[PDB]
């Protein structure tokens, strides 16, 4: 079944010019060992109103503001850096719906509920018609996810470890990691 | 915030909850202010080996220089 | 302007806080600057003119 | 740390290369208000800042230090 | 009067500070936008 | 396979209209920009967002290119 | 004694994986001849009595005294501006 | 100061005697004029192999300073 995992490797994958014998074992055996891990997170559902980035001059520091709304509560939010890149991406434009996730830091454009008729040449929110979502703004919801052990050694060996997780570049990780890692 | 003056490092605790809390998209914690005075001076005790310190200074990490 | 030693005339490195004659070494302020009597500093500070 | 005694030189030099400008300038930030006063006040066009904001995100907010 | 004293008498949080000095801002309204640079 | 809806030619005018009230400590507020393009057997001219002229500043784009 | 150099090592250190045998042995044959150098500095060791610093609005100008003793001797000396940034640094 | 016409190449000694008593207390070296006169002309002879002119045109990473 699904969220146990199941490392199956050949005899002949342990030789490596990278890692020794002895890691490329150590890490097959830590792989297949999951941490199951329960978060919480706040969900929110409502019709965009007012968006203000204020951004410096050479596009670094970013910050802003966002007014949201639902049919019974409105609501003005401060942005970070990683929401403002999130917005900035595949574009919202004042009068669509989203989806907001606290804990993922997800942007989810549901749809569009304005139907403005000024439209500009570019962009263009052909978006599916969507009626305003009503009810609270802010839900709660107790999520779990897996990840496995070896992930986390590789996330905490480095600076850019998420990167060596698809790399493969994660070359003889030393033995006090794991050690704090079986103590976390 | 938290400037140990033996390195520069500087850790960000977080926001002051004497201000709002619910009005954050960036799921913060919150943290009340200090007890005692800004400047202190704190006794910690550590355990250490030595490798841990030729592998210090092997590769060195940890000033605010280059 | 140069700097030089009160009592000798040789290069004043150190200058005493209490009465503010220039000196040479340690022994030269054993000797003549500390256990000098109060009006004499004045007199070696009229040569270059100081008071 | 390396000391050489009777010297100014090495101080100097080494101070160049312990804390050299450009790349601490290129793994760090001008703050907005002083770039404000570079651009509008001074005249200074964009292109002719020092280049800034090299370093790399860390992952997490709580992975951006050791205590 | 100091007998009668001493026997008978003996909110919503505010918002973080905004500041955005020197910096440009974009604002999208429901019906035109801006892009106010420097 | 994939579908791309493109807008190429020869620029003929490039005008970011200012806006009706602008804000106060701020200098020239955009509402739109107006391009014209030019091409082989067809000219058209556009209306687009204020975020755009940014990235035509950054990309050199005068008039009289494609 | 102390001063002349000794190079202790074992036959099988130089089988290293970075540098070839060769290499190894000419660096630990180098490692065991030594060169003698004497040279002569100038220092100011002593017990500061009283530090007095002068600072202005913007921080341009500085003005420093600095009374300075030893168990023989007593002096004060006038400061300039590297001497004043020398000593606010490593407070003293 | 030391300069070498040829090259370019600045090299700062210290300050001077001259300029030893602007403060009781400073933190640069001071050194004496030069005796001699201030222009001096000689002629070199430099040998260089080949590995030496290879060696100098084939680093990977690039130049280094001085």
């Amino acid at each position: 079944g699904k969220d146990v995992p199941f490392t199956a490797i050949a005899g002949s994958e342990i030789f490596s010019l990278e890692l020794s014998k002895t890691e490329a074992l150590t890490q097959a055996f830590r792989k297949s060992i999951g941490i199951k891990i329960k978060e919480e997170t706040e969900l929110i559902e409502g019709e965009v109103v007012e968006i203000q980035i204020d951004r410096s001059i050479t596009g670094g520091h970013k910050q802003g503001k966002l007014t949201i709304k639902t049919t019974d509560m409105e609501t003005i939010y401060e942005l970070g850096n990683k929401m403002i890149d999130g917005l900035t991406k595949e574009k919202v434009l004042a009068g669509d719906v989203i989806s907001i996730d606290k804990a993922s830091g997800k942007i989810t454009k549901l749809g569009r509920s304005f139907a403005r008729s000024r439209d500009y040449d570019a962009m263009g929110a052909d978006t599916r018609f969507v009626q305003c979502p009503e009810g609270e703004l802010q839900k709660r919801k107790t999520v779990v996810h897996t990840v496995s052990l070896h992930e986390i050694d590789v996330i905490n060996s480095r600076t850019q470890g998420f990167l060596a997780l698809f790399t493969g570049d994660t070359g003889e990780i030393r033995s006090e990691v794991r050690d704090q890692i079986n103590t976390k | 915030i938290y400037i140990e003056a033996n390195t520069g490092a500087v850790k960000r605790v977080g926001r002051s909850d004497a201000y709002a809390t619910e009005f954050d998209l960036e799921t913060e914690e919150y943290v009340p202010l200090p007890k005692g005075e800004v400047h202190k001076k704190k006794e910690i005790v550590q355990d250490v080996t030595l490798h841990d310190l030729d592998v210090a200074n092997a590769r060195p990490q940890g000033g605010q220089d280059v | 302007a140069k700097k030089y030693c009160d009592v000798t005339g040789l290069k004043g490195f150190y200058k005493s806080p209490t009465n503010n004659i220039r000196y040479h070494n340690a022994e030269i302020y054993q000797l003549i600057v500390k256990p000098m009597a109060p009006g004499v500093d004045q007199e070696y500070l009229k040569l270059r003119g100081a008071n | 740390t390396i000391e050489v005694l009777g010297s100014s030189h090495v101080t100097n030099s080494i101070n160049n290369e312990l804390f050299d400008p450009l790349i601490s300038q290129a793994l760090s930030d001008i703050p907005a208000i002083t770039q404000y006063n570079m651009h509008v006040k001074k005249g200074i066009p964009v292109e002719d800042f020092p280049k800034t904001g090299l370093f790399p995100e860390p992952l997490n907010k709580n992975f951006s230090s050791n205590i | 009067l100091l007998k009668k004293r001493a026997g008978k008498s003996r909110f919503v949080k505010p918002r973080r500070p905004y500041n955005s000095e020197g910096m440009t801002r974009i604002l999208r309204r429901y019906e035109e936008d801006l892009f106010c640079t420097f | 396979k994939e579908t791309k809806e493109v807008y190429e030619g020869e620029v003929t005018e490039l005008t970011p209209e200012d806006a009706e009230n602008p804000l106060g400590g701020y200098g020239k507020t955009i509402s739109h920009v107006i391009v014209g393009l030019k091409s082989a057997k067809g000219t058209k001219t556009l209306r687009l967002d204020p975020t755009i002229y940014e990235s035509i500043q950054r990309e050199k784009v005068s008039i009289g290119d494609v």
